[PDB]
């Protein structure tokens, strides 16, 4: 008996350091938006 | 008769413009004058708070009637105007533009006035003039209308009135409440309607009379009908004309189909089974009977089914409300007869079906009914659909009647084998 | 290609789905047909009913569909059906329930644009409780909408022009093809109601489940779509009615983030579109700028115009 979690954010793993820079600027660069869903942490 | 009550339910219904590709004939009573053409509010130069009204309430600029009506009304001297064009055209939006630019703001005393068939209509009217002029402060307006019952000796300060034909002639003359050599603009809204009765035509022209001769005179109707133009040209002195043919509906991009049936149980059977088959995400049904209507309504709510009715007996509010709900998605069918049996505006209709036949009385196809029941979906290249229910010889009979007027093919249907049926409309 | 190689995973896994069943579309027999006649039957109808009057009686569609795909006996037209009449009728509604929802969604949504949200919710609850369910639904939107995955599809050298425009989704015969007008809707309509699904959740029951296609594949959407140079006309229109069905729930979901992404197409691909799209067809892009124009200064996205009301459930 387990229930699992989801997946609407993604954790700061499985996640890159090209995508990390990106939700962490104040502007997103042109062609260069992470896939992935932001994490918790930068919801701002 | 039954014109008013139509022009009514398609005041409460109508939501935006009836679109139009046919371009508008002036006819200018001195020719060498140039042709008057506006394409946007911006060039009439209206007042301030007029323009800011109109742009309040959505419009965003003059409707295909209004390219050449508003100009040839606002242009000095004051020309005179009639009107030709079908209900949902912008008529009513243009005569009540013109009004609220002639009046003068600061004199308490009728400036305008316009005659309506009806009180219901009169209403209909005075909303829009409420609304296109909420940001004239002190502007009010009168319901010069029977109910309205008013003491002796009082004086009209509003500076528009609205009233029925018979009551309007007493405010002015008998009763005094109006002075008519003040009114500078005079209307007559639906003429077309206004004649069905022989009381409005003469009272209509005898408060026409009393007015000066500077005194705009307009009038517009939605038919093109010559007991009208013989009408018209009665109110109306040293005119000018507009006409804008009527949009003419086609089945061009309709396919047509129906269906072979023993009797009713096998004529909803088939409709049932056909639920099933295609994408069908609304769709209106048309039926002989009332007594057939309420029990075909009764058996596709008893399969779990929500449907609309549309009967004599509801109020033109009642049939309204239901409507409205059926636009919204509330209700997926609607099954009619003889209420707006002509052809009604829903969008996400996919389907129309003819449960019965639209037939005419003396026993023949009406064409009119049929085309218009159709015309309505698969405008300017959309597709729709179309199934007729045959019960018999006769009403196959008349099936290739129909097919003959409109030389397409509706072919036939066989409500089993899926298969065919998948294919019908996609 | 993740989402490419995604994409081929469901649409041969729905070719699968074709084939288990050969043999019950694939008769000609009385019977063989009176039975491939009743299912689907019962089981495209109670979607045709979905309406927007009342979650009272959105359940009962509910429910009729739950028994029917979990084996129960359903009340049809004259006598009861149930699926347990052939093994292959289980394979085979699931095949046609999936195909009627896009199909809903290609027809009444486009036309009628608040009705998304009624029949999202049932299909997003009949995709938790049957996950087979909703890959078939994913399979027929893809195809049927190859925007919605979201991929363009290029042009393969060598080919007619017929060849190429059934690819973009086009319905076209022997010699009709599909106006653009008649065309963009169907369009608008499928990714109408994907937007709506993916956001809400069916109430009843009291499920702890998660969705099954979360609200993250609404922002992997706009991501994949925003990253690629737009298409004329299809791009600023579904990037539009996309926006206002679920730019509410994604800009509670991911609150900056989100924004960003915002700020980015008013300045970054606003202008990848001006000179794409000819002056003839600029209608889109204008609703696309009057839409965002609003909810960057609002600081608010409208709530979808439909959205079901708890007045809608307790009613
Ligand atoms: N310029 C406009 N732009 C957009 N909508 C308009 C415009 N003018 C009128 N409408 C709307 O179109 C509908 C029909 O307007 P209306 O003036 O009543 O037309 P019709 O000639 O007037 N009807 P009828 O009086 O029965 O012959 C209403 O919902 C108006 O709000
Ligand atoms: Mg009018």
């Amino acid at each position: 008996i387990i229930a699992t979690d989801n997946v609407l954010f993604t954790p700061r793993d499985k996640l890159t350091v090209e995508e990390l820079e990106q939700f962490q600027s104040k502007k997103f660069t042109l062609g260069k938006i992470p896939l992935k869903p932001p994490p918790l942490e930068l919801l701002n | 008769e039954d014109r008013a009550a139509q022009s009514l339910l398609n005041k409460l219904i109508r939501s935006n413009l009836v679109d139009n590709t046919n371009q508008v004939e002036v006819l200018q009573r001195d020719p060498n004058s140039p042709l008057y053409s506006v394409k946007s509010f911006e060039e009439l130069r209206l007042k301030p708070q007029l323009l800011q009204g109109v742009y309040a309430m959505g419009f965003n600029r003059p409707s295909k009637i209004q390219e050449n009506a508003l100009p040839l009304m606002l242009a000095e001297p004051p020309q005179n105007l009639i009107a030709q064009s079908q209900s949902g055209t912008g008529k009513t939006a243009a005569f009540v533009l013109a009004m609220l630019s002639q009046v003068e703001p600061a004199n308490k005393y009728p400036q305008c006035l316009c005659l309506s068939p009806t009180y219901e209509l009169a209403l209909q009217t005075g909303k829009v003039i409420e609304q296109m002029g909420k940001f004239y402060p002190e502007l009010k307006l009168a319901y010069a209308v029977r109910g309205n019952k008013l003491e002796r000796g009082q004086k009209i300060s509003e500076q528009i009135v609205i009233g029925t034909p018979g009551t309007v002639l007493d405010w002015c003359s008998k009763l005094k409440f109006i002075d008519p050599k003040k009114i500078k603009v005079f209307v007559l809204d639906e003429a077309d309607v206004m004649i069905a009765t022989q009381g409005h035509q003469d009272q209509s022209i005898r408060i026409q009379r009393m007015l000066p001769r500077n005194c705009q005179m307009l009038l517009f109707s939605a038919t093109f009908e010559d007991s009208v133009w013989k009408f018209a040209q009665k109110v109306v002195p040293d005119p000018n004309v507009i006409k804008l043919k009527r949009e003419e509906e086609t089945l061009d991009t309709i396919k047509q189909y129906y269906v072979l049936c023993s009797s009713r149980d096998e004529k909803f059977q088939a409709l049932c089974n056909l639920y099933g088959a295609i994408t069908i995400a609304q769709a209106m049904i048309f039926c002989h009977t009332r007594k057939t209507a309420s029990w075909l309504a009764a058996e596709l709510s008893k399969e779990g089914h929500q449907v609309a009715l549309l009967s004599g007996e509801m109020m033109v509010e009642q049939r309204a409300a239901v409507i409205e709900r059926f636009r919204e998605g509330k209700e997926k069918v609607l099954v009619t007869t003889n209420v707006c049996a002509r052809g009604i505006d829903v969008e996400q209709v996919s389907v129309v079906i003819n449960f019965d036949l639209p037939v005419d009385k003396d026993g023949n196809p009406d064409n009119e009914t049929y085309l218009h029941r159709i015309g309505r979906t698969g405008r300017f290249g959309k597709r729709g659909l179309a199934v007729n229910m045959v019960d018999s010889k006769h009403s196959m009979n008349i099936l290739n009647r129909i097919q003959e007027h409109f030389n397409k093919k509706i072919e036939r249907l066989d409500t089993d084998d899926l298969d065919e049926i998948e294919k019908i409309a996609n | 290609d993740i989402t490419m190689q995604w994409y081929q995973q469901l649409q041969d896994a729905s070719m699968q789905c074709v084939l288990t069943f050969e043999g019950l579309t694939n008769s000609k027999d009385s019977q063989a047909k009176k039975i491939k006649m009743d299912l689907q039957k019962a089981a495209t109808i109670p979607v045709s009913q979905i309406s927007t009057i009342a979650g009272s009686k959105l359940k009962e569609i509910f429910d009729k569909i739950h028994s029917l795909l979990s084996g129960k006996p359903v009340q049809s037209g004259g006598r009861s059906v149930s699926v347990t009449l052939n093994p292959q009728g289980l394979d085979f509604v699931q095949y046609k329930l999936a195909e009627k929802f896009v199909k809903q969604g290609e027809e009444e949504v486009a036309s009628h644009h608040e009705a998304a949200f009624p029949i999202a919710v049932v299909a997003s609850g009949i995709w938790e409780l049957h996950p087979r369910v909703g890959d078939l639904i994913l399979a027929h939107l893809h195809k049927k909408c190859p925007y919605s995955v979201p991929f363009y599809p290029t042009f393969k050298e060598g080919m007619a022009l017929e060849d190429y425009q059934r690819m973009l989704g086009y319905q076209v015969k022997d010699s009709k093809v599909e106006q653009q007008d008649n065309f963009l809707k169907r369009m608008s309509g499928m990714i109408r109601l994907y937007a709506a699904i993916i956001q809400l959740r069916w109430p009843y029951g009291n499920r702890q489940e998660i969705h099954p296609h979360g609200l993250n594949h609404g922002w992997r959407w706009l991501a994949q779509i925003l990253n690629m140079e737009p298409l004329s006309d299809v791009t600023a229109t579904l990037l539009f009615d996309f926006l206002e069905v679920c730019g509410n729930a994604l800009m509670k979901q991911y609150q900056v983030q989100f924004w960003k992404m915002l700020i980015l197409i008013k300045e970054d691909y606003f202008p990848r579109i001006e000179a794409i799209t000819s002056s003839g067809q600029m209608g889109s892009f204008i609703r696309l700028k009057q839409f965002l124009e609003k909810c960057l200064q609002h600081k608010d996205i409208p709530v979808p115009k439909g959205f079901l009301t708890s007045s809608f459930w307790r009613s």
